[PDB]
């Protein structure tokens, strides 16, 4: 089966940080050294929304975008040996809360829950 | 006998005068037929509309997330690859049209529009593309697979555009109005009729006006004339297996399609040497949960249909003064068709 299988959603107060990591399984790992990867956000009662983008690399420099709601707080990565990506979060707003889904052009997550609550 | 409402009936038992002969009794005997087939109507009225309603929304609902990706994926090629145009508002034309024709049902081959497609689109690239300046594109289509210039981009669409057609390609919802809008016209034994005769209107040949069936009498008589009919509850309620399939998008994939054909970008990786091998060569969901909601509330359609009848025909649910069949008492005392909706519910197709 390919899948791409996010993890390290959960609780979280206002201020604090999450690590949410997508692993590409399926024998998918040809391609994901050639994909763009990408983080979208669905929030409660809302359309999903792109977060974080990451083009594939010439093993020099990811080419990364941020959306404007985001920016200068989160860092997208990826490990091709791992055949992961991560969306380090930081300074979280209870506006980041939503469901986080990792993204190909192909492919896309079942995502997991982040919660910014008191 | 007033107005109303020897012996040789068949029907009503005649403990000793009676004031209707043998040609009123077969007045009664049709109205009662009539009479029990205006009552399975209203009783089965209100789901077959509801089903019937949902059945012609949702297969409404689909032309039009194709048409939307046609015209996006026509827009985004115009706008980033206009030397490819107008050959490319031909093959996406031809692509989008057999992901319709596949969807409703049509013998279309879904490896073939990728394949075709990507057929269609190598030659365009070559000559337009990758090396800028009409008898050589067969040579082109062919190479186009022999050389494998696209990589797994096709198998990725391939199974991408499969996984999700093949769901998207309303079978139970149609059955559903099929067996419920039978079930109004359901034919009952002889002795169901006779029986029926007796409980709504033989009291009427015995000279009274306003005596009723004992309700206990309805039951024995609903019972027994219901008796294959209440068979196919278990069938029914197994309503269960839709709500099991609404489990579960095509518009996703089928927007995501320019984007993956884009990544065009692999072929021209290796223009370089490939030009000199050819050159040798040659609230939708929200709707689903409310049609469940209400679809779950008749899940006792066939066990309450006895119950339906006796309570919305004139009783005396009472047992008291009532009409036996026979005689007013103080106190009452004592397939084919439905094989074949049984057979249909077949269905429950429904191997989430
Ligand atoms: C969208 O695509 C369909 C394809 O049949 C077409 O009929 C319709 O006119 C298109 N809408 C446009 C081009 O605005």
């Amino acid at each position: 089966d390919v899948q791409l299988v996010e993890s390290g959603g959960g609780l979280v107060q206002p201020g604090g940080s999450l690590r949410l990591s997508c692993v590409a399984s399926g024998s998918f790992r040809s391609v994901f050294s050639s994909s763009t990867m990408e983080w979208y956000r669905q929030p409660p009662g809302k359309k999903r929304e792109l977060v974080a983008r990451i083009a594939p690399g010439d093993g020099t420099n990811y080419g990364a975008l941020y959306a404007d709601s985001v920016k200068g707080r989160f860092t997208i990565s990826r490990d091709d040996a791992k055949k992961t990506v991560d969306l380090q979060m930081n300074s979280l707003k209870p506006e980041d809360t939503g469901v986080y889904f990792c993204a190909s052009g192909v492919a896309w997550g079942q995502g997991t829950l982040v919660t910014v609550s008191s | 006998c007033h107005q109303v409402r020897g012996s040789d009936l068949q029907v009503c038992l005649p403990k000793g005068p009676t004031c209707c002969s043998r040609k009123m009794e077969e007045k009664y005997q049709l109205t009662a037929r009539l009479n029990m087939e205006q009552l399975l109507q209203s009783a089965s009225m209100e789901l077959k509309f509801l089903i019937i309603q949902n059945a012609a929304v949702f297969q409404e609902a689909f032309e039009i997330v194709v048409r939307h990706a046609k015209n996006y994926t026509n827009a985004m090629f115009k706008n980033n690859y206009p030397s490819l145009t107008p050959q490319a508002f031909e093959f996406v034309g031809e692509f989008f049209t057999d992901v319709s024709l596949y969807i409703l049902g049509s013998d279309i081959n879904v490896d073939d529009m990728v394949n075709e497609l990507f057929d269609s689109l190598f030659p365009v690239i070559y000559t337009q593309l990758m090396n800028p300046g009409l008898d050589i594109n067969e040579c082109l289509r062919g190479a186009r697979r022999d050389l494998k210039v696209f990589g797994n981009f096709p198998k990725l669409i391939m199974t991408q555009v499969s996984k999700s057609l093949q769901v998207t390609r309303l079978q139970a919802l149609n059955l559903g109005i099929e067996v419920i809008n039978t079930t109004d016209h359901l034919k009952f034994s002889k002795d169901c009729g006779r029986m029926l005769t007796r409980m709504w209107y033989c009291s009427y040949c015995q000279g009274l006006m306003m005596v009723k069936p004992c309700g206990g009498y309805c039951n024995v008589v609903m019972q027994g004339c219901m008796a294959g009919v209440v068979e196919i509850d278990k069938y029914w309620r197994e309503i269960l297996s839709l709500e099991e399939l609404v489990g579960m998008d095509m518009e996703n994939v089928l927007l995501g399609l320019f984007s993956t054909i884009h990544d065009i970008q692999y072929v021209q990786k290796n223009a370089g040497k490939l030009t000199t091998t050819i050159g040798k060569l040659c609230t939708l969901s929200s709707r689903r949960r409310e049609l469940i909601q209400k679809l779950k509330s008749f899940i006792s359609f066939y066990s309450a249909l006895p119950g339906y009848i006796c309570s919305h025909s004139p009783v005396a649910e009472n047992d008291t003064l009532c009409w036996n069949g026979q005689e007013l008492v103080e106190r009452y005392s004592q397939e084919p068709v439905v094989s074949q909706i049984i057979d249909k519910l077949h269905i429950n197709l429904l191997t989430s």
